[PDB]
């Protein structure tokens, strides 16, 4: 570890890829996202591999923190692999962080492949929370009526759930892992043990974020809320007419009906042990 | 990227923004004329979000300062912090103004200097190709900050429609009405522009300043030299997620989006506890985060004159609790655990509420990396008590035949007084209707 | 209710907030335990328990048999 | 949790509660203006049960003090224990009152300051979401504590119906009737409110005070400066299960529930032996618990003027024997062994009796962790001798034409004198009927 600290920059390579696609850095990955999300809002293709590979060039050079800008020039995390399907089922973008030797013995390709898919869901409520942010600044897209206040009765029931699902859930899974990873760095002595504490780190990152490489009820509670946000943003990219505001409160009554339906499923997943879903239910009862 | 242009305007708005820029150099580790410390880039990871981006590592402030009175700017150039300001962005030497004390003065002076007021402040707009917005650092007291500030809330609404507007405006003092008597007229004319021609405000009461200025500060003669100390810290406290590297709500359109329930309901209550220097000798024993937010919801640090017995029928909807610097984040979820047991915030019965807590590391400095700081951005529906206070002082003055013949000689031909009265009552009725 | 498996975690965080508003003289004495509870007999009372786990070598004085003898 | 609001009221009720709060700082190891000792948390395991809970480790007293006479409060602020009291919870500086000496004064002043008397005392009620109750630390002597105290026993019965009411009320002196002559009138008017508008009382006789004040205390001229010494110790003695960590009857609704047989029978006899400082030199030889409760049932420490030959036809029903501090609990069941052999308490022939003994550790202090203390809370049916003493002094005064024309000019139109006489005889008849 004398040689893995001064000759090589082993833990500095780790914290940079955690800043790349676990989003511990500043507005680097923010300023990547909002050009993409403004491109979505005008129905122009963001896939488009080439200009997307340069919007992520401009991401990793942002904020100049000197642990990722020098990795932007050499050993880049910029190379993104896309899969295009005419059926459009299991569509997938795959970003890879270039990792050097002998760090690549620790960081396997399957190691970053699952640090890939946690970014696929972390950017996705980053896609879902910031959709509810800019649309609130868009401010009543039309500009009998008078259905706007009753629309606002159940809009902020779902605007606040998604904002708090990425504020308090994330800040408990980022701090508890970042404090226990610093524990294992304080011990750190040899190569075979550094691999094991990194493999037990991802399985914690798993259990923190949701759980379950197989089917459970918490992904269904996720992807239902995702369809609530998708039907929300598609509704607000137009003017509000006479009967159009009646369809908002018709959808929003259903949207809180399934949101409450998936809260009562979440209590059963919490009394079956001790979990980070206990903290997600404590978030949802405070919601 | 995230560049904001501050619009410092008026007799009081220029002085509260003068020490706001003076506060920023002490925490960035920089000097207004040079760079003598290396703490600016290793300690602070982002500096070009309020300053202009560097040409010689000289972070120019993105500031404009216009006022009719030349007295506020003549107390600037002799101070050694004015060389950081530029004498070509706003004015050169010997800038003047009106005579002058009227709301109709600056309201009529906006369209006679219309060519020059939209020429040099737009040169800083195209410096960044993604502009954040505009903050009007203006005043409500007097006719200088209230007369000209109502004009720019209209013409910047359509020329820059996709930009955030939100102001840190200070409320005037309502103790006696001898030196000024035009206070109910110029305040309500700007308050109409703050709701429909402006998205959000940050209220700052004057009668609540001397409640705090004699609380722990221990002064006998209240001077104007203390009004810049409570104001400049909470301004830099509000951008700690924006200046220092944060993750969530790290933009000004991030924080304001999660607190506004609806338009014309945007008046945010502010709170800030730590202002005493002899607390420093006992913060060495690990003073925790579990005791700093129990006193935020307790009405002690508030800067809003409101009723004490009117909080039972009013309900909080959005409350922000910002911790800074050393947080000890293994117990920050423990501090939010104790919130539901007391229910110190009354919750709205129609919808959910939210207690949002966030953190960011402070400046690499000894009074900053040692003492816990708590910034509050509340939103409570008892804010109509100030609107009932201003309206009861407004209709009582119009029955005394005060400033109805002395005010309508210049550029006022019709009675626009009830145009401000009904729109103020629209705010006061929709607040109580908002909790069904 | 008749007990379900989520009521273990719910009664736990309730004992957390209850011992926390009391102001115990030691904040870290509070999360040293959790609480445990049968399947669904009729009721949650007279079916609940306590797990206070123990550190290094004090556990030779407290075998995992006799904490059930204290918990019963 | 278990927060009690004390209602200190009157000329005598304010002074007996002033040293009651002054007694609490010497045993909690705290100062009224600071925290200089660390004995407050390691030695004492519970402090926020009578004090308000801390904001800066400053345990505010949950106390209110109203009186018509400003003399009792002007002897407070010069003492160094008044900075612990707050000048915003009750009154600010220069508080006054009536002229004033009448029972009808404070009875009529309750509904003219009705808005202010139910405004600032209710702010301490919602501090804790589970309120214990109210103790009226008032007086019967004079017209100040008896006139206004009868009003709050009615309006707090329905506005706060689920709260415990129980008072430590002091009885007036019946030696001569020269300085005061209105003593039979204002006492019986409050005594009716103490039985049907109040659940329990704790009687404290005045003629029994100077029986003890010349017993072991050795004074020649009886002053009012000795009335606070016997009273403030037994007040803090009654909450030793409640303040210090106990297990059974550790609440105020725990102790009073196990002693009251029925409503309108709640007058509890009090006893307290150790009041001498030269006993300290011989308690070093393990003075036991076997001798301290043999003298409690022996009528020597009693604070109730009762007949000596009237105890054969009267029977004890509930007797409390509280030991404090060092108990040596391997012989506390040995002390209760010797109770049945003497039968010093006459037992009721219709039902069972109970001798309840309890213990709690005292303050970490040298006069407290060395000397045994015994607090008695008896309930004997010879208490009608005081009610026969007050009634015989009541009907004799109405035949002398005393205060029938001087008392009915203000707010009294009908004869409510026999409304107090029959209800007092209802208490006196149901006491003797209670042992069948």
């Amino acid at each position: 570890m004398y040689t893995l600290k001064k000759d090589y920059r082993l833990v500095e390579y780790l914290q940079a890829m955690r800043n790349f696609f676990l989003l511990e850095a500043g507005d680097t990955m923010y300023d990547f996202y909002t050009p993409i999300f403004d491109k979505i809002r005008e129905k122009e293709p963001w896939l488009n591999l080439s200009y997307l590979n340069v919007q992520i060039q401009e991401a990793v050079g942002q904020r100049y923190p000197d642990d990722s800008t020098r990795l932007s020039v050499s050993f880049e995390s910029v190379d993104l692999a896309k899969k295009k399907l005419p059926v459009h089922t299991l569509d997938g973008l795959i970003l890879s962080y270039k990792v050097p030797w002998p760090v690549d013995i620790v960081i396997s390709s399957e190691c970053q492949k699952i640090y890939n898919q946690v970014f696929l869901l972390l950017l996705l409520i980053k896609w879902a929370k910031y959709s509810l942010d800019v649309l609130q600044f868009n401010e009543l897209g039309n500009a009998k009526g008078q259905q706007i206040h009753r629309m606002f009765l159940l809009r902020v029931k779902l605007m606040h759930f998604v904002n708090s699902l990425h504020n308090y859930l994330m800040t408990r899974i980022l701090h508890s892992t970042g404090l226990e990873f610093q524990h294992q760095v304080e011990e750190a002595k040899d190569l075979d043990q550094l691999i094991k504490i990194h493999y037990r780190y991802l399985s914690t990152i798993h259990d923190r974020c949701l759980l379950r490489e197989k089917v459970s009820s918490v992904k269904e509670a996720i992807m239902k809320v995702l369809n609530v946000v998708l039907m929300f943003a598609d509704r607000w990219h137009a003017g509000l007419g006479a009967w159009k505001k009646e369809s908002i409160v018709k959808m929003e009554s259903d949207f809180t009906n399934c949101h409450k339906f998936l809260v009562k499923v979440l209590n059963k997943a919490v009394c079956r042990g001790s979990f980070p879903h206990l903290e997600s239910l404590a978030l949802s009862l405070m919601a | 990227p995230r560049e904001i242009i501050t619009l410092q305007l008026g007799q009081c708005g220029n002085q509260i923004g003068f020490e706001f820029w003076k506060q920023l150099c002490a925490e960035h580790g920089i000097s207004p004329e040079g760079i003598v410390e290396e703490f600016a880039t290793e300690g602070t990871d982002r500096k070009d979000v309020f300053f202009y981006q560097a040409d010689d590592e000289h972070y120019i402030p993105r500031a404009v300062l216009l006022d009719l009175e030349p007295r506020v700017i003549h107390s600037i150039l002799n101070s050694p912090y004015a060389n950081l300001y530029n004498p070509e962005n706003i004015y050169l030497s010997e800038h003047g103004g009106g005579a002058g004390n009227n709301w109709a003065s600056g309201f009529s002076q906006g369209e006679k200097i219309h060519e020059d007021i939209f020429d040099i402040i737009d040169r800083e707009a195209d410096g960044s190709d993604s502009l954040e917005g505009f903050v009007l650092c203006h005043s409500i007291a007097g006719g200088t900050g209230s007369g000209l500030g109502s004009y720019l809330l209209e013409r910047l609404n359509d020329r820059y429609p996709k930009k955030l507007v939100q102001t840190y405006s200070v409320f005037p003092n309502q103790d006696e009405m001898s030196h000024v008597v035009v206070q109910p007229y110029n305040s309500l004319l700007t308050l109409k522009r703050l709701t429909q021609n402006a998205d959000c405000v940050v209220v700052l009461d004057n009668t609540a300043l001397n409640r705090i200025a004699t609380d722990r500060l221990h002064i006998q003669n209240p001077s104007f030299s203390q009004i810049n100390q409570l104001v400049s810290t909470i301004m830099s406290a509000s951008t700690t997620t924006l200046r220092y590297p944060g993750y969530m709500n790290n933009d000004l359109i991030g924080l304001i989006a999660s607190l506004i329930p609806t338009p014309r309901l945007h008046f945010l209550m502010t709170g800030y506890t730590p202002l005493t220097t002899d607390q420093s000798v006992a913060s060495v024993r690990k003073t925790t985060v579990l005791d700093v937010m129990r006193r935020l919801l307790q009405p002690k640090n508030v800067m809003v004159s409101t009723g004490r017995d009117r909080q039972t029928n009013h309900c909080y909807i959005a409350i922000l609790n910002i911790i800074q610097g050393e947080v000890d984040p293994t117990q920050v979820h423990k501090s939010l655990q104790r919130i539901r047991e007391r229910k110190l915030a009354n919750f709205i019965p129609w919808g959910p509420a939210s207690i949002q807590v966030a953190l960011s590391r402070k400046s690499p400095y000894l009074p900053s990396a040692h003492r816990v700081s708590g910034l509050m951005m509340a939103n409570h529906t008892n804010i109509s008590s100030l609107f009932e206070r201003t309206c009861r002082q407004y209709d009582k003055l119009r029955k005394r035949e005060a400033f109805l013949e002395q005010f309508r000689k210049e550029d006022i031909f019709k009675d626009n007084f009830d145009e401000l009265d009904n729109s103020r009552e629209i705010v006061q009725q929709l607040i109580d209707e908002y909790h069904a | 209710t008749p007990p379900t498996a989520v009521t273990e975690h719910d009664v736990n965080v309730a004992f957390q907030l209850s011992a926390h508003k009391v102001l115990l003289d030691d904040d870290n004495l509070l999360p040293l335990l959790n609480l445990t509870i049968r399947e669904a007999p009729t009721s949650g009372w007279a079916a609940l328990g306590l797990s206070y786990k123990v550190q290094w070598p004090l556990h030779i004085l407290f075998t995992p048999a006799v904490l059930e003898k204290y918990n019963v």
